[PDB]
């Protein structure tokens, strides 16, 4: 458990230093991006009721 | 016939110890080799993680810059797409209203 | 994996980056008609309750 | 735990804002992920801001 989570934290720890300068350049699209594409995944996961309030 | 029992039970209780010991030694070698196989694999997984990572990094690159060439139509098309995929599904109930500015032509002129 | 995003990355980024003059011709009446299509195709695939409020 | 709390400390401590934002979109991809929950949203929703007319 000590050394898979240790790597673990490694591997999180890389992917984002190397994804931060990219949103750093453009930080209004990829935040948008990645936004669209969280909310389709989790709409398409649960049912949805669409009704006014 | 009560001796007899008492040897047969002493001669048990021997045979049961070396039984018991041989699985023990058998446990911890496995419970070793257990840990060794979750170590590489959790390195392989982690060297993964970062090649994962750096894809993700280079397709953000592009995305960033073709899609600040032009960020709301973009929005706009996205928005759609995402609507149809979530959507796509039928387990879902929509509740409209005659109102609503996508019926204003069911209304008759 | 990382490969096939890289691909599918630069497939949409070229997707796009053709529609997009074509939208900045006439955006009017193509936004209308990309509209009415995302429309359709979710009302299609849900149910309808047009109760008034 | 306390050595991945301090790796994470030290990579995090760039820009929290955007490591809160990636972190709570995952959360909320994993939690979402069983199709056994309800949500009820309404057409004024800023996500579904794009499904009324232009």
């Amino acid at each position: 458990y000590k050394a898979q989570t240790i790597l673990e934290a490694q591997g999180e720890v890389a992917r984002f230093a190397k994804l931060l300068p990219e949103y750093k350049a453009a930080p209004e699209i990829t935040r948008e991006r990645l936004y669209i594409e969280t909310m389709e995944k989790v709409l398409g996961n649960t049912r949805k009721v669409l009704v006014n309030d | 016939e009560a001796i007899y029992n008492r040897m047969r039970a002493e001669r048990e209780a021997v045979a049961r110890r070396h039984r018991s010991q041989g699985q023990e030694e058998a446990e911890k070698l496995r419970a070793t080799a257990d840990y060794e196989v979750t170590r590489t694999l959790a390195e392989a997984e982690r060297q993964g993680r970062i090649m994962r990572g750096e894809g993700d990094a280079e397709a953000a690159k592009l995305f960033a810059d073709a899609f600040s060439k032009d960020p709301d139509f973009y929005a706009f098309i996205r928005s759609l797409r995402a609507y149809e995929n979530s959507f796509s599904g039928n387990q879902d109930v929509m509740v409209m209203s005659p109102d609503s500015d996508f019926f204003r032509y069911m209304k008759t002129p």
